[PDB]
């Protein structure tokens, strides 16, 4: 049982194999572009996988139903506000659904060991990382489905906390209705789980935090000189 | 703000 | 309006 905006929004997700390999190739098509003197590191990989998800982002956004009748600036204004965020929620989403306790699974489709990545990282990155991979549990426990991710993601995306937007109500408008359709998609679903709606929406703080601190690092990263190019990872960080 | 954000979004595909 | 040329000329060099 699943209500009907939920089948909208559905409707308005990404092919997930298709977007794995359009990063995947990206990446490959950039050794060949980068001479056999530049080299490239772990952190500076995942800048990259960033940057392109980005990309991708966007352009899940701006066919979205709702999303598409706002004004560009509006848009804007949005997308800077949640980038870090639904960055996130893209990530712990694909631990939920097709990766495994112990793995990390990339977004080009590969798993790879937790340990393998995390050997590779400060203990700032680390602790981020550890923060996260409890998120993942916690969803994992709560039997976190794609219907529950949608609506997240479209909570996070249509974010009362943004200021100055022109069409404010249509965001208003959008967060309540999501809201109760996420509300009777887990009374219908999850009947004997009344928890289940109280403990989605209390992931969204969360979320929220790591994603700030996520953009601290990755700032004081690039003021580091620790960032390859990145044209539009920065751009949102700039934001 | 963004040229970029704006170019992605504006971009008729 | 084309895009592009628009983030041709908003962009930072
Ligand atoms: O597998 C992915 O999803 C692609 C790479 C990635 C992973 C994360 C991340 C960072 C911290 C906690 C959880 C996941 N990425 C990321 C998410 C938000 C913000 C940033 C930032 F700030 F470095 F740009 C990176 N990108």
């Amino acid at each position: 049982s699943i209500p009907h905006l939920i089948l909208e929004l559905l409707k308005c997700e990404p092919d997930e194999p298709q977007v794995q390999a359009k990063i995947m190739a990206y990446l490959q098509q950039e050794q060949a572009n980068r001479s056999k003197h530049e080299k490239l590191s772990t952190f500076g990989l995942m800048c990259k996988m960033a940057d392109q998800t980005l990309f991708s982002i966007v352009e899940w956004a701006r066919s979205s139903i709702f999303f598409r009748e706002l004004k560009v600036d509006d848009q804007m204004k949005l997308l800077q506000n949640c980038w870090s965020e639904l960055l996130i929620l893209d990530h712990i989403y694909r631990q939920v659904v097709h990766g495994k306790e112990g793995s990390i699974f990339l977004v080009t489709g590969q798993q790879v060991d937790y340990s393998i990545i995390a050997s590779q990282a400060g203990a700032t990155l680390n602790n981020l990382m550890s923060h996260a991979q409890e998120l993942v549990a916690k969803l994992r426990s709560l039997q976190f489905d794609q219907r529950e991710f949608v609506c997240l993601k479209f909570l996070v995306l249509f974010s009362l906390d943004v200021k100055n937007l022109e069409n404010f109500q249509l965001v208003e408008g959008v967060q309540e209705q999501v809201n109760a359709a996420l509300l009777d998609y887990t009374m219908c679903n999850y009947p004997q789980q009344t928890e289940k709606f109280g403990q989605l929406l209390l992931r969204l703080p969360e979320i929220r935090a790591i994603s700030m601190q996520a953009e601290e690092y990755l700032y004081y990263k690039h003021l580091n000189g620790d960032v390859p190019y990145n044209n539009l990872l920065i751009e949102m960080l700039h934001a | 703000e963004n040229a970029l954000l704006r170019y992605l979004l504006d971009k008729d595909d």
